[PDB]
RNA sequence: UAAUUGCGAUAACGAACGAGACCUUAACCUACUAAAUAGUGGUGCUAGCAUUUGCUGGUUAUCCACUUCUUAGAGGGACUAUCGGUUUCAAGCCGAUGGAAGUUUGAGGCAAUAACAGGUCUGUGAUGCCCUUAGACGUUCUGGGCCGCACGCGCGCUACACUGACGGAGCCAGCGAGUCUAACCUUGGCCGAGAGGUCUUGGUAAUCUUGUGAAACUCCGUCGUGCUGGGGAUAGAGCAUUGUAAUUAUUGCUCUUCAACGAGGAAUUCCUAGUAAGCGCAAGUCAUCAGCUUGCGUUGAUUACGUCCCUGCCCUUUGUACACACC
């Protein structure tokens, strides 16, 4: 959870009110044993705006 | 300065003949008996326990506590 | 080159589009309309596009030196 | 320069310490104007025609 | 008491007093009684306790404060004057010591002595600043039992602390001095004085 | 595999897990005997369950506890809770109900939360004071 | 010295300008069948025991 | 430690480095009432001198006191590091001194004078009775001189 | 201060009005009822509703209630 | 019965081992000891004067026995506390890496600890040996 | 009632904005779905101590199983429940039991209508008008200044010690954050009294720093009421770090110098439970600089659970020649 904590005023006057925004970052991983064909199929599709999909490989 | 930092032989004997009736003895009590400051009075505490009078009934830094021998 | 691509896309009714309706007021006034005509029209059109309610505020200054504001609501809104 | 600055009596602390302190040191806020805040100075006024044309 | 043991073993006096009687640091809760009718109900004693520490929820309701074990109330009230706020381990130990000390002098369950200086210090009546018009006289009041216990603890520990300040005598010693001088009321204790005076003025203005 | 349960205890943010299995009667904490512990004044607080319910009781069982989190007092309350909870969890699967309920009885009766977790927790500070309720300081003018 | 013990039987309300005082009807113990109204100083509930320092005298209002 | 004795042996008050030193204080600290002997310095010097710090200023042989002085004013010889010293790298002969007693006053005089004589801002600043280490002077120290 | 808002009290009224047989001085079942039988959007508000309609029933049982 | 150090309370152990390493006479004491501080965060040097290097030795050792591996950094962080920055708030500060590092090198030469892989310093098997031994000894005084 | 929150009274009946609902976070799930970027039990490889089983560790994979603890999806849970007092037996309030939880569950986010000549043109390539525009009020470069010191005011930090300072030793958090076309978070090894240096290293991170072994705190010692070993202002000398630059001393270290301050007049701030107070940490700022802020956890009380006396504010009734509305 990314917090940013700022004065509400653009200037200085007023009781000193503070405000705090957040961007919630959710991360997940699914491990899969397969051949080339199914990975390529499954990952070109399942495409989605907003979801960052990354496929790696290997064991190191 | 105002006194009780050495031992003046008379003081030692004083310590040996004054420490019964002291149901309570501690660092504080020894000072209160118009003598030994909490330096050498601590030594007095260790050295009445050399053998005799003081019976150790409590433990530590700041607080010590003993009673007349039996 | 080619690793980025643009498409246009008409919007399903500009009527429930705050941004469109604001830009529309901007244009109404800028195109030298009236004040209440512009606003009441935007509103009547938003309503007519089947909204639950809508509200238009005009703040600042028109023609007289001193500033003024105006609320122009119709229908139903919730605020909290 | 620096020779000047050390050699200049009428300088340093003792000298200030021995002077009286002004009264505007221990002053107060000032304020100047406030119960005029609602009273427009512009002397101009608008007018019902111009306002009705505007709004 | 029938000893018993297993792998990692449990010390003698430990096993002993533990399973048998349910007593304090190691002082009796049985016996120990409140020599002033009333005050019972506002001085605990039984349920008995091992040391005066507890994750106690004694605040969230108006009177449940009463139910907190007295000794622990005393230690609680020890841990103030800014520098010491919090610091219950400090306080608790100061009490263990205090009770050892008090015990040395004149026997008695020292927890019984504490109980006595508490009974013997709460003002039976006092005063408040009633108006009655600008020049405010003082209307005598009879004070609650709860207020009496409270104020007794307050007084006892304050006087004990104020005494203890800036001299070689240590907190537990002077706390025990106040406790003792107060338990059988002797006008050499800050507490007893303050009670006696509160009631002096409280008489003086009825 | 022998008979065995796991339990835990929780005061503030400290958490203390208990593994309570069939054994010849150990009672260790992190990796030392329950006799060490120190806090020390507070030592009896962790003995407390054993003496409430009779020292025997632990002779058919090995007990181990590990606390992470909280701080010194915080950890004492958590470990004790975990131990008593433990013992009861074990009588519930292996011994008979009536025994377990007699143990809940003697804990729950005297108590100090032993079986139930204290819900008190930090309240968040809010801008305008160094604390949650504490407000800063004003002068007016 | 003559102590007198009384049991709170009814809580009447708060007096005093500040409002920290509480009016109470008490039935004294060493011989009931007689009630008096006193003014407290602490927090008080039904069935507490006040030590009336002087046995006969009672108040009402408080400013 | 141990219940002790002695006789007329220890004389209260004793005078070294042109100053006075009370008996009946724990010696390490006695040495402190001299100028230029902070608690550390005293501690290390006493350890170097081969003395029982458990002693008062009280006891102590005359001999012992002598050694104590010798080391106090010749630190570098009796292997005391030199980062332990109040005046390393003179500024003329460049040796390292641990200036002591009635002489540290002089050395302060000396340094301040050097600054003034060279017209350096720090000097002027000193001469003016002001703060020299750059602190704001609006608000603090007004009880002053 | 635990006083029930209009929407809650209104809903208890209407429900008891039209589903009194079914309902029964038990919150636990009146709850489930409310699920099967009306459409609410928060668990919380539904519970609040049930519990109050349960109260209202529980006291109708001993003489009528206005409204 | 069988024994570890975990069966022995901090203080009487570490003092047992202090007195031991002391007695022994094999050690290594840098030499700057007595003339040195233990941390910039401190006012005075240790009061044990002759010794205390044995005290830290014991402490360090037991700390390393009770876990996988530890370096100089972690010890500095450990052995350090609050430094009064005089009139400006207290802040934790690390202790000296010399004292510690030298202590490690000492106990190692005495074969009671060893450069571990992974990093740091692992207790030696002969460390296990000797520590469990004096632990036992300390419970034996208590008998 | 916290609430134009409700009951009730009733020429009103029935509703909508706002309050409430809603949302977020903290609490409870041996029920659900799982996990070598979280962990537990068994097993192997193995160290030490006892030896009679045992006890305490090592071993990011040597394998097997699990999901109590950790993570976050989906659910469930509470509705002031049950009982009893009290009340116009109404809405409610109180006590007891149960309960993770019963003060709007705790704490926040959102938040109607209206008002102010409140603050902001110095956040904006938001902007009207006025000014200025090459001897510039554009801009950049060098250097100084915002820190200047008889003194008045505010927020603060550290103290006056013995519930303490010092010294060993014990030794436990939570919220964060970190380097690509770069030099950020840094473990470990050595060197160094320290600050720091140097060689390597892990990490674009539940993986590494980091269990952030934080501080108050606990324990065994030293001191012993003495401006004392409380206090650490001021000042001298030396050493290092950031930076093109450290003088008016960025900051860090060592030695030395050792002030006022012995609990603070009239006044005045803040606060009701994991709260107050004490205590540290991370984040913002940041090349370097926190005595500031914003959050965080640790230790953890005394006292109310009331009122209208002070103060402040809302509401009726009432007067008005005010309506640009008592400026
Ligand atoms: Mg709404
Ligand atoms: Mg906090
Ligand atoms: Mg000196
Ligand atoms: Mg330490
Ligand atoms: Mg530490
Ligand atoms: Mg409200
Ligand atoms: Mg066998
Ligand atoms: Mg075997
Ligand atoms: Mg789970
Ligand atoms: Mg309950
Ligand atoms: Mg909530
Ligand atoms: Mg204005
Ligand atoms: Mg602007
Ligand atoms: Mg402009
Ligand atoms: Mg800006
Ligand atoms: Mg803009
Ligand atoms: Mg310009
Ligand atoms: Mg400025
Ligand atoms: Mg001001
Ligand atoms: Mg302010
Ligand atoms: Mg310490
Ligand atoms: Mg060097
Ligand atoms: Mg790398
Ligand atoms: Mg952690
Ligand atoms: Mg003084
Ligand atoms: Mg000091
Ligand atoms: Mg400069
Ligand atoms: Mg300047
Ligand atoms: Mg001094
Ligand atoms: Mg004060
Ligand atoms: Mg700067
Ligand atoms: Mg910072
Ligand atoms: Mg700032
Ligand atoms: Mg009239």
């Amino acid at each position: 959870v990314l917090k940013i904590s700022t004065r509400k005023t653009p200037n200085g006057e007023g009781s000193k009110t503070w405000e705090t925004y957040e961007m919630r970052i959710h991360k997940r991983y699914i491990d899969l044993e397969a051949p080339v064909q199914i990975v390529k199929r499954i990952t070109q599709i399942t495409i989605e705006p907003g979801v960052d999909v990354e496929v790696v490989v290997a064991s190191n | 300065a105002q006194h009780a930092v050495i031992l003046d032989q008379e003081k030692y004997d004083r310590i040996l003949k004054e420490v019964p009736t002291y149901r309570y003895v501690s660092v504080s009590v020894l000072v209160d008996r118009l003598k030994i400051g909490g330096s050498l009075a601590r030594i007095a505490l260790r050295h009445l326990e050399k053998e005799g009078i003081i019976k150790p009934i409590s433990k530590h830094s700041k607080q010590a506590i003993y009673t007349r021998a039996t | 080159p080619g690793t980025i691509v643009l498409y246009a896309e008409r919007v399903q009714d500009r009527g429930l589009s705050a941004v469109a309706q604001a830009e529309s007021m901007k244009f109404k006034l800028l195109n030298g309309l009236a004040i209440r005509r512009a606003a009441y029209g935007v509103v009547r059109y938003v309503m007519e596009s089947g909204a639950k309610g809508c509200e238009v505020v005009v703040s600042g200054k028109l023609r007289a030196a001193r500033a003024k504001a105006m609320k122009f609501a119709d229908g139903f809104l919730i605020h909290s | 320069g620096n020779e000047g600055a050390i050699r200049d009596k009428t300088a340093g602390r003792r000298n200030n310490r021995s002077k009286d302190v002004t009264d505007s040191a221990t002053t107060k806020k000032s304020n100047t104007r406030r119960a005029t805040d609602r009273h427009s100075r512009t002397g101009k006024t608008d007018t019902k025609k111009k306002v009705n044309q505007g709004w | 008491f029938t000893p018993v043991v297993l792998a990692t073993p449990i010390p003698e006096e430990v096993q002993q007093a533990q399973t048998e009687i349910k007593l304090f640091n190691k002082w009796s809760f049985e016996e120990v009684e409140v020599k002033d009718a009333s005050l019972v109900d506002y001085v605990q004693v039984r349920q008995p306790i091992f040391v005066a520490h507890t994750a106690g929820r004694y605040a969230n309701k108006r009177f449940r404060k009463a139910q907190c074990p007295i000794i622990e109330r005393l230690t609680n009230s020890l841990m103030m004057n800014g520098r010491n706020n919090g610091k219950k381990l400090k306080a608790v130990r100061i009490i263990k010591h205090t009770l050892d000390i008090i015990n040395v002098l004149t026997d008695q369950n020292p927890i019984q002595v504490v109980v006595d200086a508490i009974t013997n210090t709460g003002p039976r009546e006092d005063t408040t600043r009633v108006g009655g018009g600008g020049a405010a006289r003082r209307q005598a009041v009879d004070v609650s039992p709860l207020r009496r216990v409270n104020q007794a603890i307050a007084l006892l520990t304050i006087g004990a602390r104020e005494a203890a300040f800036r001299n070689i005598k240590t907190i537990a010693e002077t706390l025990a001095e106040e406790l003792i001088n107060a338990a059988k009321g002797s006008s050499t204790s800050y507490a007893i004085k303050k009670k006696d005076e509160l009631e002096r003025v409280a008489k003086s203005n009825r | 595999a022998v008979p065995s349960v796991q339990t835990f205890g929780k005061k503030k943010s400290a958490t203390a897990v208990a593994h309570v299995k069939a054994g010849k009667g150990l009672i260790k904490v992190n990796g030392s005997p329950i006799t060490l512990v120190e806090p020390e004044i507070l030592r009896f607080k962790v003995y407390e369950p054993l003496l409430l319910v009779g020292l025997d009781k632990f002779s058919n069982i090995d007990i181990r506890v590990r606390v992470t989190g909280g701080g010194h007092v915080s950890q004492v309350y958590a470990i004790r809770q975990a131990i008593a909870k433990g013992l009861v969890a074990y009588h519930q699967k292996y011994v008979d109900e009536q025994s377990k309920n007699e143990l809940k009885k003697a804990f729950t009766s005297y108590d100090r939360t032993l079986l139930i977790a204290d819900s008190r927790r930090p309240e968040p500070k809010k801008f305008g004071g160094k604390g949650a309720r504490s407000r800063f300081q004003k002068s007016y003018r | 010295t003559p102590v007198t013990l009384a049991k709170v039987i009814k809580v009447l309300g708060r007096t005093g300008s500040r409002g920290g005082v509480t009016q109470v009807r008490v039935e004294f113990l060493e011989d009931t069948s007689r009630t008096i109204v006193r003014n407290v100083k602490g927090p008080v509930r039904e069935n507490d025991i006040l030590v009336l320092m002087e046995s006969e005298r009672e108040a009402r209002r408080l400013r | 430690s141990l219940v002790v004795q002695e006789q007329g042996s220890f004389q209260h008050i004793l005078r070294l480095l042109n100053t006075n030193v009370d008996g009946n204080i724990k010696i390490v600290y006695a040495l402190t009432t001299i100028k230029g002997v902070g608690r550390r310095y005293s501690n290390l010097v006493c350890k170097k001198a081969d003395v029982d710090l458990h002693k008062r200023a009280g006891e102590l042989t005359q001999e012992e006191l002598e050694r104590i002085v010798q080391i106090m004013q010749n630190p570098t010889h009796y292997k005391i590091p030199a980062w332990f010293l109040n005046r390393q790298n003179d500024i003329t002969d460049g040796k390292d001194y641990h200036t002591l007693a009635n002489n540290v006053e002089s050395k302060l005089r000396d340094d301040l004078e050097r600054l003034k004589k060279i017209r350096a801002h720090r000097g002027i600043r000193h001469f003016w009775g002001l703060r020299v280490r750059g602190q704001h002077t609006k608000t603090t120290g007004r009880r002053r001189a | 201060g635990r006083v029930r808002t209009k929407t809650v009290k209104r809903a208890s009224k209407a429900l008891i009005e039209r589903y009194y047989p079914k309902l029964t001085l038990d919150f636990q079942t009146n709850k489930r009822l409310c699920d099967e039988i009306a459409t609410i959007q928060s668990k919380r508000l539904r519970n609040k509703i049930a519990g109050y309609t349960t109260h209202l029933m529980k006291r109708i049982q001993k003489g009528p209630v206005r409204g | 019965p069988g024994v570890s150090v975990r069966d022995v309370a901090a203080q009487d152990f570490i003092n047992a081992y202090a007195s031991f390493l002391q007695r022994q006479g094999k050690l290594e004491v840098p030499g700057y000891v007595d003339i040195v501080k233990t941390s910039s965060g401190n006012e005075m040097p240790p009061q044990d004067a002759e010794g205390w290097f044995y005290k830290r030795a014991a402490s360090v050792a037991r700390h390393i026995y009770m876990r996988k591996q530890v370096g100089v950094g972690k010890l500095n962080k450990l052995y350090g506390g609050a430094k009064s920055r005089g009139v400006r708030p207290y802040k934790h500060i690390d202790a000296s890496g010399s004292i510690n590092r030298k202590v490690l090198q000492a106990l190692e030469k005495i074969g009671i600890v060893e450069i571990s892989p992974k990093g740091g310093r692992r207790i030696s098997e002969n460390g296990q040996r000797d520590l469990d031994r004096i632990a036992a000894q300390t419970l034996e005084e208590d008998e």
